[PDB]
C-alpha cells in the first residue's frame, strides 16, 4: 500500500506545544500535561486519568499509526496502563484506561495491572465495540479479547514503538520492544481479521493509574493514510521532465556536506558518561546477536528451500 | 509559502545563529531558501511536512496565535499545489519546483 | 525550647487539597501539581518551574520548620533542584529553583546538579540575601554561601527529612538521608550563626527542572512556633484539677485497645486487600540497570530455540530421504 | 458554629464513617464512645493528637455538591477552637481537651 | 592557632621505610605492610589486622592530625574499618579494629561494615574510653558513641583526608571526601565538646578487616602541635635585621624559575617517561560490573562468527553437489 | 592418561597455611603473603617481587597442573605479572616475574604489560630455557615465544583456571576464560610439540609488580601425574571381591541424604544481594547463549559428517 | 590412621557442633567414622586425598607442629596400604576397606 | 656532625643526585647555588619548607652496605637542627634559615 503522512491527525516534537499552550489539531482533557518534547497523559500519582484526542474527524479507508510511548514506574509492579482509540467520538473522560466506556470503534489496550490474578499482564489487547458492551476492568477484557500478546513496556531503555495498521478489513499490531534505539525494528504482536470499524472516528490516546504510579509519556504519534496500489489515480504528466530533481539532488547534497564540514569546525571553534557509554555498548552488542542469530535464521531458511528444490528433482 | 516569506535574510540570519555564524548579506535566492529548507526538518530526515511547515509559519517570534481554522486552510492550499507525488510529505524537488 | 504546631503555614496529606482542588492556606503557581498525598513542585519534564508559598504573613522570632520530600530520577546525575525560603515577599516565578531572584530572607537549596564542575553536588547550601545579590546559577552559588553540606537525597526507598530551625539568630539544618523509615533519626548537615531575617516573612517551597528531570514531590511541610524555656508565661490554674485528665486517658487507651482488637479480627474476616510493602516499590537504578540487561537475554534465548528447532528438523526429515533413497 | 456537641454526636454521620474497615453498625451507643471514635477516625498521622490541619480536614470535608467555606472563616472557626481549647498553648488537642467541650 | 610541625610522630613519602624495611619513629605490627609509598595497615586478606602507632609519647595541650588513606575494595560492601587512636598505652594488637580494648583515650573509627542492621554505615565514630567501657562490635558502637557522621570513603578516585582536631577541649572531624585532588577542601563531620584525653599518649592508626576484604593504605599521617595565639611567646629580635630574608627569597624565585625553565626543554630533549595519568587508574565499580559483562559478550560473538562460516559451507559445496548431480 | 593426585607438590584452601605460619611443603620468599584462602603472591605495591616454590623435588614423566588464580586491578593497565615454572632448581628470587634469571625448565608468563608497544599483552607466553639464555623483559620475549595466545585474565568475575599438561613430550596450555563458575570449562590456548624439560625439577609460581601494581592471587595448586594407559600395571585380584563397594555405596548416599536432610532444618532452627545476584543471573545467561551456540555447533558438525557419508555414497 | 584416632567422639562431637547439634553418646564405630569422612571432605568431592588427610592429623587443636618429613612418612604410609586404585585419592571404599 | 657546610657542598653528592632529571653536569659551580639544589632535591612535598622528616630522608640516605644511624642519634641531630635553625618555630625550614647557616 501506498502511505500518505497526515499531518492534521498527528502531533510531535520537539515544538509539540504551541504559544497558547495547547497542542495543535487535538484536544487534551483530565490530568494529561502537554510538553514540547512529549505528552506526559497520566503523571505518577494516584489516580490520574488524562486523554489527548484529535479534534476533526478522520475519514480514511485504511490507515497506519506509529505511536512512540514509554511507562516509566518506580515498581515492578504498575497501573493502570495506556490506550491508544480510533472511536466515532472523543470521549475525553471516563474509565476505561482514563477514556469513556461504550465507545463506538477499536482500542488497543496497553494493559500494565493483572486484575484477573493470571499473570498475563504486562499485556496488548485489541477491543472492539460497537456501543453496548462494557469494558470488563476486573479481568484486564479477557473475556472480550479479539487477541493479546504478552510483551512487556515498562522501564525499557528506549522508546517503545507500535505500528497499529488497518488495511483491507484487518488490524495488526506490531510492537518494537524498547531495546533498540532503531525506528525501524517493529516485531508481531497480534491480528485480527474481518475488523469493521466505522468510517467517521477520531484517533485519540488516554491513559489512566491507580494505587501504584507510572509515568506514561507519549513522544509521538504519526498517522498515515494507506491506499491501495490500483485504486490511486496516477495523474501522470506531472514531474516536469524529472531533469530539475537530478539537477538539484546532487547540489542540496553537496551543499549539506559541506554544512556539516563547517559545523565541524565550529563546534570545536568556541567550546556522554562512564557508565552510560558502557551500558549503550552492552545493549548494541545485545541487538548484534539478535541481528547475527536473525540472519543466520534466514540463511539456514534459504538453505530449507534450495533443499527442498532439489528433493523436488 | 509566499515568495518573501522565505526570500528575507534576516529570519534565517537569526536562526542559524549559535552554531554557524558567517554573516554575509549576498546570499543568492536558492540559498536562503536551503538554509529555510534545512533548519525547518528538525527530525533530520531532510523532508518537510505539515507539522514541520505550521511550526515553520507560527514559530514563537506579541501577536495573537493563529486560528486553527486559518492555519488548516493555508497549509492545505500549500500542500494542494507542491506536493506532486500525493506522499504528504515536501520535497526539495517540489519546493524548488513551486 | 517549646515548640507550637501552627497550621496556618503547614500542608499534609492525605487530604491536602480540597474539593476545589487548592491547597488550603497555601498559594501554588508554576508548574506544581498539588495532589492528595503529596505535591509534585516539578514534574520529570523539561523546563519546569513551580512553587508553593503560603498566603498570610508569618511573624515569627524564632521557629523550627520540618520538610519530608522526595526528588525521583531515572539517571543518576539530576537537575535542577529544590528549594525552601523564607523570604519578606512571595518568589511565584523565576529563574532561581523556580523561585524569583532579588530576595529579602534566607533560601535553602538543595542542588542536584554541578554546574561550577566541582564534583561537589548535590549538596545543601545556605544562602542568605538581603534584597541587591543575584543568585550565581552557573557556580552553584559557590561565592555568596554562607554554609553548605555534601549530602545525597534524590533516589532514596524513604523520603527524605529535613529540619531547619532558626533559634536565637542561628539557622540550623539538618538532614535525614532516608535509607530508614524513622521519622527521628537526624543527622547535622550545616549551621550559620549571627543569621539576618526578617521579622515577618512568608515561607514557600520551590522547584526546578533543567535538562535532565527529576520528580520533585513534597508530602509535609510543618511549621512549628519556637518559644524560649525562660519567655513563655505559664499561665497556671488552668488544668482544671488535672484529675479528669487521668480519668480520661485510661478511657481512651482502653478505647484504642478495643478498637485495634476489633480491627485484629475484621482485617482478617474478609481479606480482600491487596497491600503493598516496600520492598516491591524500590529498586536502586543501576540494578534497574542491569535487570533491563537481563531481560535482553531472555530475547536472544528465543532467537536460539526456535532457530535450534529449524536444525533439528534438517537433521530429521533429511535421514528420512536420506533412508527411502539408501 | 464550631465544635458543637450535636455535631459529633451525630451517629449517622460516625456510622457511615467506620463503613469498609468497621464493619459493624449499632444504633444504641452512648454519646460518650462516638466521640471517641471522631477523635480516632480525623487523626490521620496516628499521633494521637489533633491539629488545625485534621479539624480543618474535618469541618470542610467531602460527604456525596455542597458549597465550601471560605479560608477567613475557616481561619475564624480553626483559631476560635484553638484559643479555647488548647489550653498547654501546643497546638495539638489531647483527648482530655476534646472531652472538656 | 599557631601549628608547628611535629615530625618524631609523623611519617610520610616517598621514602617512608627506610634501608632495614621500619618506619622512623613508629612501630608497626600485625599484618601491616609498610611500604615506600604508603603503609598498607590491613590487606584485602580474610582476618588481617594491623596498627602503626608510636614510639614515644607525646604530651601536647592541643593538637592536630592530618590522616591521608584509601579504603580500597572489589565490593559495594567492604569489611571491617580503619581507626585512629590517641591513647595512653600502644594499641598494637586486639579485635577492635585490629587494635587493642579497654584504652584510655580517644579513637575516630572508620566503619564500612554495619553489624547493627541500621544501614547507617560506613562512618566516622567519635568514642572515647576511660579504659573500663569494651567496645561493642555486633551493634556498631552506636550505645557508647560520643558523636557521628554518616559519609562514603571507600572507592574514590583521590585519597581520602581527615583532620582530627583537639584544640580547648574540643575534639573536631572534618572529612574531605576525595571526590577532588584538592588537599585544602574539608568538610565537617564531627565535633565533641569537653572532650577529656590524658595528657601524654601515643598516638596510632589501626585497620582491620573481616569477612569482606578491603585494602587500608595509608599514605601520610601528619602531627601538628597547637598553640593558643595569647599563650605562645613571641621571643622578638631573632630575626637578625630581616634584610637578608628579603635578599634571598627572590634569589631563591629566581632558582627555581632556572630550575623549571631548565626541566622545559630537558624534558621533552629525550622524551622517554612513559606517564601515568590519573583517568587510566580509576574505575567505578559498578562501572567494571558492566564492562565485564561487555567482555561476555565479546566471546559471545566470536561463536556465532564461526558457526556462521560453517553454514556457510554446507551452503557452498553443496551448491556444487548440486550443480554436479544436476 | 590415568591421572594420579600429588598431594606433595600441592597447595590448596581453606587449610592453606598451617599453625606455624608456612604452607606444607612449599617454599615462599619475597613478598608472598600467603593466607588460608589463597596466596598473595604479589601485593598491590610498587616494586612488589615474590615466589612460592616446591621443596621436594619431582621425578614426573609426564604431568599436570591445575592453577587457579585471579589478577585484580584497579586500572585497566596492569604489571607485571604472574608465572608458573617446572625447572630444575628454586630461584626465589629474581627479576624474571619475580623469580630467577637462566632457569633450566619451562616457563608459562602471565604478561600483563605490554614492554613491546604492540597492543599483543595480556598475553600467555611459553618460553623454555637451557640455563644459558636471558629473558628478553624489554619486548615480553615474542622473540623466544614458543607459543602464545591473547586472553584477557584480569578483573573477570570468577577465578581464571589454567590447565598445564606435559604428556609424550608435547606442553598444552589450556585456559579458562574466567566468566563461569564451572571448574572443568576449559579452553585451548597454545600448544607445543617435542619439548624436552628435564625429569627432575621444582615446581613453582611467582609474580612480580611494576609501577602499575595488581593483586596477583593463587587460590589452589594441584599437581596430577600423568601415566600412560599401557604401561601402567594392573597389579589385579585387588578389589577385594568387588562387593563391599557395592554394599557401602547406597548406605552412605543414604547417610549423606539424611545428613542433608538434618541440615535442612536446622539451617532456620536458629538463624545474596540485590545487584549481586542480578549480575549473577547476567553471567549465567551469558554463559547458558554460550553453551547453546556450542551445542548448535556441534549439531551442525554432525550434520556435516551424515551429510559427507551420504555424499559418499 | 589408627584406629584409636577416628575412633574417639569427643573430637567430631566437638567438630560437628555449629550447624548440626545431636549429642548422642551412643554411635557405633561406622557412624562417628562416617562423620570424620564427611566433615574432613572440604571440597565437597566425597573424596580424600593427600592434603585434606594432612591438615585432619595435624590440625589446630599448644603442641609443637609437626616434622615434615615424619607427615610425608606417616602420610605415605598411609596412602600406600590404604589406597586401592592408586588415583592418589582415598574413598570411603577404601576406607571402610582399611 | 650536623648540617655542616661540607655536607651540602660536596659537589659530587649533588651531580650524581640531579641525574636522570638534570643532565648537565658542569664542575665549576659556586658554593651558593649548590646549596639550593641540595635544598630543591631534599624537598619531595613540593612546598619548598625542610622538615624533620625531609631532613631525616636526607641525612640517613640511600646512596650505592654503609651502617644506619641509631633512632636516638638521629633525633638528637634533628633536635639540634630544629633547636639552633627554626627562629620561627613552625617546624618546617625556609631557604633563609638554610643560608643562615
Ligand atoms: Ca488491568
Ligand atoms: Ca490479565
Ligand atoms: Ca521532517
Ligand atoms: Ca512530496
Ligand atoms: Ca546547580
Ligand atoms: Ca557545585
Ligand atoms: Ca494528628
Ligand atoms: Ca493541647
Ligand atoms: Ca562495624
Ligand atoms: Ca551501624
Ligand atoms: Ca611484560
Ligand atoms: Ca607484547
Ligand atoms: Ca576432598
Ligand atoms: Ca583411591
Ligand atoms: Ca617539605
Ligand atoms: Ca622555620
Ligand atoms: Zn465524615
Ligand atoms: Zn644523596
Amino acid at each position: 500500500p501506498h502511505r500518505r503522512f497526515e499531518y492534521k491527525y498527528s502531533f510531535k516534537g520537539p515544538h509539540l506545544v504551541q504559544s497558547d499552550g495547547t497542542v495543535p489539531f487535538w484536544a487534551h482533557a483530565g490530568n494529561a500535561i502537554p510538553s514540547s518534547d512529549q505528552i506526559r497523559v497520566a503523571p505518577s500519582l494516584k489516580s490520574q486519568r488524562g486523554s489527548v484526542w484529535t479534534k476533526t474527524k478522520a475519514a480514511f479507508e485504511n490507515w497506519e499509526v506509529e505511536v512512540t510511548f514509554r511507562v516509566t514506574g518506580r515498581g515492578r509492579i504498575g497501573a493502570d496502563g495506556l490506550a491508544i482509540w480510533y472511536a466515532e467520538n472523543q470521549g475525553l473522560e471516563g474509565p476505561v484506561f482514563g477514556s469513556a466506556d461504550l465507545w463506538n470503534g477499536v482500542g488497543i489496550f496497553f494493559d500494565s495491572f493483572d486484575n484477573d490474578g493470571k499473570k498475563n499482564n504486562p499485556a496488548i489487547v485489541i477491543i472492539g465495540n460497537n456501543g453496548q458492551i462494557h469494558y470488563d476492568h476486573q479481568n484486564d477484557g479477557a473475556s472480550q479479547a479479539l487477541a493479546s500478546c504478552q510483551r512487556d513496556f515498562r522501564n525499557k531503555p528506549y522508546p517503545v514503538r507500535a505500528k497499529i495498521t488497518y488495511y483491507q478489513n484487518t488490524l495488526t499490531v506490531m510492537i518494537n520492544n524498547g531495546f533498540t534505539p532503531d525506528k525501524n525494528d517493529y516485531e508481531f504482536c497480534a491480528k485480527v481479521e474481518n475488523m469493521i470499524i466505522p468510517a467517521q472516528g477520531h484517533f485519540g490516546i488516554s491513559a489512566a493509574t491507580g494505587g501504584l504510579a507510572d509515568d506514561h509519556d507519549v513522544l509521538s504519534f504519526l498517522t498515515f493514510q494507506l491506499t491501495e496500489p490500483g485504486k490511486e489515480p496516477p495523474t501522470p504528466d506531472k514531474e516536469i521532465s524529472e531533469k530539475e530533481k537530478e539537477k538539484y539532488q546532487e547540489e542540496f547534497e553537496h551543499f549539506q556536506q559541506e554544512l556539516d564540514k563547517k559545523k565541524e569546525e565550529f563546534q570545536k571553534g568556541h567550546p556522554e558518561s562512564v557508565g552510560d557509554r558502557e551500558l549503550r555498548q552492552v545493549f548494541e552488542g545485545q541487538n548484534r546477536i539478535h541481528l547475527e542469530i536473525k540472519q543466520l535464521n534466514r540463511q539456514l531458511d534459504m538453505i530449507l528451500d534450495e533443499q527442498r528444490r532439489y528433493v523436488s528433482s | 509559502l509566499d515568495k518573501n516569506t522565505v526570500h528575507d535574510q534576516e529570519h534565517i540570519m537569526e536562526h542559524l545563529e549559535g552554531v554557524i555564524n558567517k554573516p554575509e548579506a549576498e546570499m543568492s535566492p536558492q540559498e536562503l531558501q536551503l538554509h529555510y529548507f534545512k533548519m525547518h526538518d528538525y527530525d533530520g530526515n531532510n523532508l518537510l511536512d505539515g507539522l514541520e511547515l505550521s511550526t515553520a509559519i507560527t514559530h514563537v517570534h506579541q501577536a495573537p496565535l493563529m486560528s486553527e481554522d486559518e492555519l488548516i486552510n493555508i497549509i492545505d492550499g500549500v500542500l494542494r499545489d507542491d506536493d506532486k507525488n500525493n506522499d504528504g510529505y515536501i520535497d526539495y524537488a517540489e519546493f524548488a519546483k513551486s
